[PDB]
DNA sequence: GTCCAGGTTCTCCCTGTGGTGAAAACCAACTAA
């Protein structure tokens, strides 16, 4: 199923609100075309590592431990969902 | 009456460093995964605890990026982050080759 | 079927140093998955300590070296001495 | 016929984490071929010291913000408050936590 | 055996020459008290992990594969000496 | 005759990015390990391929540090590295807690 | 005693694509230790693929997934198809 | 100093989560060699 224009779903306040959690007061208007780029790099290195686990067990559902196993691979461990 | 610039901003920093809420909303982040997954294998399903395993891992990366971005902006005698900071934030950690 | 866990054995530690304290469901799973991860770091470094010294045997010496590697500084001083109490108490029994 | 009283090996060492369950997770995890009888004793103690040390610190942050139960925010905040607990989990995201409250003291208002 | 004043053995040109390999043209005079600090942090996290291997086999010589096993642990693999 | 500042310096960058030699010498780095090893266990021996396993790993870290230091110095509109750069280089990677 | 190695099997690959080329001693040990490291990454990810799917068996399917994880991009396209030739040639024999 | 804005505390009602009590299931420990 194909639904495009959804890198533009990461809206303009929801990058500002993520900026405020990092402790950032004033931002530019050109982070919005940088953040959406660095985000899709990070999801093209997790979903590419997650699907090769789900294809390997011949599952059609990328389950909760799969993503945690992908994040185990990169060296960014996620607790709380298992694994 | 009229706030100065940097007053409503600093109210946001102590606000969002206290809550645990979702900042990136669900459905405009769930559909982002339905773009990258289409290349590697079409017709995949996702458990909602696995999408949420990404919504709490992508927000675990940008906040880890912006807090390491804002070190650079302060470092150049500024208080404003710029996209020359992020592209030099990532080159130091090795998060982009 | 059966999912083994460490959830029950947290309440037997939570009610040791904070006896008037509950713990939520989604915070149990962190201390659940803290255990399973810190399990296989210590085991999976004691495992690779067996090949490095050509033995097929995980002793209770090899778990001690695979805790002085993973734990840094002041945890490596306590969690060693918090194990050798529980072994010397164990072996004097039975 | 009957047999003696089955005394568990977790009660023969004064621990709370089991040793019977740990000793079949060293022979079904392919860590090595032989696993000593004292090794899952010694490992269930180190699993028990470190399970206290988070929950000791997770009890305080629950108390300092007037809570009965420990939600993951406290586990998020008990970690990264202690220094040596943070250096163990320096790479590790905890789910549903957010970060510590932090300002670099240059963004303070003028 | 005790030989002190040997964090001062990392001399002033030999930090400049390491700076030139990184592609650095102009340096300050206050890197020299920073580099010797960051260096001894890195050798108090390798020798502390190397000696626990050599003590474990009850060897008195920290051999070549020991250090490589310590650098295996941190996630900085060293080829060329074995392991 | 008289070189300008930045000319003999740039001769060094293309020089040392070509060779494979040892920059930190052997004996003033071998004795550095005879200070840190004395704490954890006195009277240890070292194989010379293990000291060299450190002399090619410590030089593998500073060069990885200074090349990520010099990104910051260029980032603050400068060409000079400073010890506020390194202490902010290491905080981004997480190499110091 | 005996140190097993991959040094001999480099000359049987070096003399395949550069037949007029020698190789030094201290550069052999890199391509020696390149192999032993890239061995246990692929094995040690196929190993942990056995536990994740509850099988005691390393098949030749599990080595294929533990090469599509470690090798990035265009090496993951060739080294898969440079293995399935050497298996289909192998199984049609014997 | 002064006025107000957005916040923090206190209380009351409501819900969801947790801590537990009871059966089943399975593993751990004991026994004989
Ligand atoms: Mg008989």
């Amino acid at each position: 199923k194909v639904l495009r224009d959804n890198i533009q779903g990461i809206t303009k306040p929801a990058i500002r609100r993520l900026a405020r959690r990092g402790g950032v007061k004033r931002i530019s208007g050109l982070i919005y075309e940088e953040t959406r780029g660095v985000l899709k790099v990070f999801l093209e290195n997790v979903i590419r590592d997650a699907v090769t686990y789900t294809e390997h067990a011949k599952r059609k559902t990328v389950t909760a431990m799969d993503v945690v196993y992908a994040l185990k691979r990169q060296g960014r461990t996620l607790y709380g969902f298992g694994g | 009456h009229r706030y100065r610039p940097g007053t409503v901003a600093l109210r946001e920093i102590r606000r969002y460093q206290k809550s645990t809420e979702l900042l990136i909303r669900k459905l405009p982040f769930q559909r982002l995964v339905r773009e990258i997954a289409q290349d590697f294998k079409t017709d995949l399903r996702f458990q909602s605890a696995a999408i949420g395993a990404l919504q709490e891992a992508s927000e675990a990366y940008l906040v880890g990026l912006f807090e390491d971005t804002n070190l650079c902006a302060i470092h150049a005698k500024r208080v404003t982050i710029m996209p020359k900071d992020i592209q030099l934030a990532r080159r130091i950690r090795g998060e982009r080759a | 079927s059966r999912k083994e866990s460490y959830s029950v054995y947290v309440y037997k530690v939570l009610k040791q140093v904070h006896p008037d304290t509950g713990i939520s469901s989604k915070a149990m799973g962190i201390m659940n998955s803290f255990v399973n991860d810190i399990f296989e770091r210590i085991a999976g470094e004691a495992s690779r300590l067996a090949h490095y010294n050509k033995r097929s045997t995980i002793t209770s010496r090899e778990i001690q070296t695979a805790v002085r590697l993973l734990l840094p500084g002041e945890l490596a001083k306590h969690a060693v001495s918090e194990g050798t109490k529980a072994v010397t108490k164990y072996t004097s029994s039975k | 016929k009957a047999r003696a009283k089955a005394k568990t090996r977790s009660s023969r060492a004064g621990l709370q984490f089991p040793v019977g369950r740990v000793h079949r997770l060293l022979r079904k995890g392919n860590y090595a071929e032989r696993v000593g009888a004292g090794a899952p004793v010694y490992l269930a103690a180190v699993l028990e010291y470190l399970t206290a040390e988070i929950l000791e610190l997770a009890g305080n942050a629950a108390r300092d913000n007037k809570k009965t139960r420990i939600i993951p925010r406290h586990l998020q905040l008990a970690i990264r408050n202690d220094e040596e607990l943070n250096k163990l989990l320096g790479k590790v995201t905890i789910a549903q936590g957010g970060v510590l409250p932090n300002i670099q003291a240059v963004l303070l208002p003028k």
